[PDB]
């Protein structure tokens, strides 16, 4: 799927009750200079002694983010991966009718990391039990004039206490930023039925700045839940480097 | 325990400090020596625009 | 060559953290832990839900759960080592706990 | 076979045959030398024997141990050289030693040579005719008031190699400075203490992450700014 890079990318299965989930990123480093890649594709990725895809196609395991670079001088950085963060905590309500807006305007972002969730989910009836009950949420760039919508966020589960949940984004402009989140649901009118939300944080990325100019990085990014206690033991079925042959 | 190691392979994710840099050769199934590992709290949410986090 | 001392004494110029980057891999404290008592299973029951933080080459959990006496003190209710983000206490006696 | 011409072939097989002369050539340019020519004899008109033009000044000159052996241990040859006059000591103290230099050694036979070496001239002189061999100096192993010798080494010599050689490590990079893989064309910036200077023959990288960033250069750092707590 290309030369001196690569994607891969199985998709995550969804999850049915909210919950966290655990993400392993690792960088494995293989020879020197250009390398040819990979033998197939994403089935030469063993996670522990399997492919990440089957023979036929078919995903063995799901949630594999491989990113492949090759040993060519003129590289660029393994996207995705972090070397430090700085965490503002501006936890608020947010309402249907104010929007909130932080102005970051910072000088060495690399990705925003949005921390936001609902502070209780449950649709009380009378005589008892609970219920879902459908939040959503919006968060939104300045984009110069225009207010374009980055990521909406739907939520549904019952829950009891606080949730917390977490979104990044990148590609942004230069910085006199402007932020913002906003909701979508009318409001909890009701006393039945608490479905409030809240922004805890936000986090700026600074990402990995250091392109290694000569290895054969690969990098996975796969969750580690699907696997046991037990460490990950990445094995990979490359091919070598890309001599100087005679013509 | 009775195993043969052999001077041209690896399949082991070996530490990557005052060990210098490997060689490939053509082909072959190899290992690694790992740069960076760090566990974290995975972010819902991929690309696109809809994210939905419970179903 | 009696002037090569100075040279060796002068040691090249290392970049910066002597106390060791301020961090001994030391991993740190866990985020978002909500405890939420729930009947609706017909018997109350305790669900902890916590996050994982930025940790090096794997985490494990150590649980402390902990019962308030009368008289201000603690008591050692249970201890727990775990993998998981998510943990379940039943058959509680009453009283205020700390987790 | 070695690709020498029929002539020296010719000559070789013959029952009665001209002297051969070794003709010896001290390559110092690449260590920041010159180049002199030297041949153990003069000719027959009392003067240095001209080969191809060129004069090889007469002086005690001789080696030994030259042979082509591939099994076991790399063939050290070794070349005995006059040092009356002090001549071969000052190029010992303005050289390093000659360590590093190349020897180039030519065998003619003195049928071929030059027709102004000989009174009457050579008839049969040609200057396509010679057996050349390169070699490095690799150690001066005795200088005294009187010779001085060295030991010479194949070019190739494996000795102190390693394989692969990169070295993975962290607060220090391995590549040079303003070179290929460093990839650095800018302005003098620091000297090897990182303090700032806008000499450029006072710019150098201290080799870690400040000197990078001296640059803006942390893209092609050639270190590993991780492997430090893995390790542990
Ligand atoms: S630290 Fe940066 S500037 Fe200095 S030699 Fe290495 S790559 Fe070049």
């Amino acid at each position: 799927m290309g030369k001196g890079s690569s994607k891969g990318h199985t998709p995550r299965e969804a999850k049915d009750n909210l919950k966290s989930t655990q993400l392993l990123s690792v960088i494995d480093a293989i020879s020197e200079g250009p390398i040819e890649g990979p033998v197939d594709g994403l089935k030469s990725v063993l996670l522990n002694s399997t492919p990440v895809l089957d023979t036929e196609g078919n995903t063995n395991i799901s949630g594999v983010t491989v990113v492949f670079r090759a040993g060519e001088q003129e590289q660029t950085p393994p996207e995705g991966f972090e070397s430090s963060g700085s965490e503002t905590v501006l936890g608020t309500e947010v309402k249907y009718d104010t929007p909130i807006t932080r102005t970051i305007t910072s000088a060495n972002i690399d990705r925003l990391r949005f921390t936001f969730g609902v502070q209780a989910l449950v649709e009380t009836t009378s005589k008892g039990d609970r219920n879902p009950s459908e939040v959503r949420l919006l968060v939104q760039i300045q984009r110069n004039g225009g207010w374009v919508t980055e990521k909406d966020i739907t939520i549904k589960g019952k829950t009891t206490s606080q949730y917390l949940a977490s979104v990044v984004m990148g590609n942004l402009p230069p910085r006199p930023f402007n932020i913002r989140m906003r909701r979508m649901t009318p409001d909890s009118t009701t006393d039945q039925l608490q479905n409030k939300t809240l922004w805890s944080s936000y986090t700026e990325i600074i990402d990995v700045k250091q392109c290694y100019p000569n290895t054969a990085l690969v990098g996975v990014q796969v969750d580690s839940e699907q696997f046991g206690s037990q460490q990950v033991s990445r094995n990979y079925h490359l091919r070598g480097r890309i001599l100087q042959v005679p013509s | 325990n009775g195993k043969q190691n052999t001077y041209f392979s690896s399949l082991d994710n070996m530490v990557a400090q005052g060990n210098v840099l490997p060689v490939l050769y053509g082909e072959m199934r190899v290992g690694s020596r790992v740069v960076s590992q760090e566990i974290s709290t995975a972010d819902e949410g991929d690309g696109g625009q809809v994210v939905v986090i419970g179903r | 060559v009696p002037e090569k001392e100075a040279i060796v004494d002068n040691g090249a110029h290392f970049d910066g953290e002597q106390s060791g980057t301020v961090n001994g891999v030391t991993p740190p404290a866990v985020q978002h832990l909500t405890a939420e008592v729930t009947a609706d299973s017909g018997e109350y029951q305790v669900l902890a839900r916590w996050d994982t933080p930025k940790v090096v080459k794997g985490v494990s959990f150590l649980l402390r759960l902990t019962v308030t006496a009368d008289d201000g003190s603690e008591r050692l209710v249970s201890t727990a080592r775990t993998t998981e983000t998510t943990y379940r206490f039943t058959q509680l006696a009453l009283g205020n706990y700390r987790l | 076979m070695q690709d020498i011409r029929q002539e020296t072939l010719n000559e070789c097989t013959r029952a009665e045959q001209s002297a051969s002369v070794v003709l010896w050539e001290i390559d110092l340019t690449e260590v920041g030398g010159e180049r002199y020519f030297f041949c153990n004899e003069q000719n027959e008109k009392g003067e240095p024997v001209t080969w191809q033009g060129r004069q090889y000044q007469p002086y005690p000159i001789q080696g030994s141990g030259f042979e082509l052996n591939g099994k076991g241990t790399s063939t050290r040859p070794t070349l005995t050289v006059s040092n009356l006059y002090g001549m071969v000591t000052g190029m010992a103290e303005d050289m390093q030693s000659l360590v590093g230099g190349t020897v180039v050694r030519r065998k003619v036979y003195a049928r071929f040579l030059d027709a102004v070496n000989f009174v009457n001239g050579n008839s049969y002189a040609d200057p396509e005719q010679e057996v050349i061999s390169r070699w490095r100096i690799e150690q001066c192993s005795e200088l005294s008031a009187v010779s001085a010798s060295f030991v010479l080494s194949t070019p190739t010599e494996t000795d102190g190699a390693v394989f692969p050689g990169r070295i993975m490590l962290a607060n220090t990079c391995t590549w040079t400075y303003r070179g290929d893989e460093c990839g650095y064309s800018g302005p003098a910036v620091a000297d090897e203490y990182d303090q700032p200077t806008s000499d450029i023959t006072k710019d150098k990288c201290s080799k870690c992450l400040s000197g990078c960033k001296f640059r803006n250069n942390v893209g092609n750092f050639g270190g590993f700014l991780s492997i430090n707590k893995l390790s542990q």
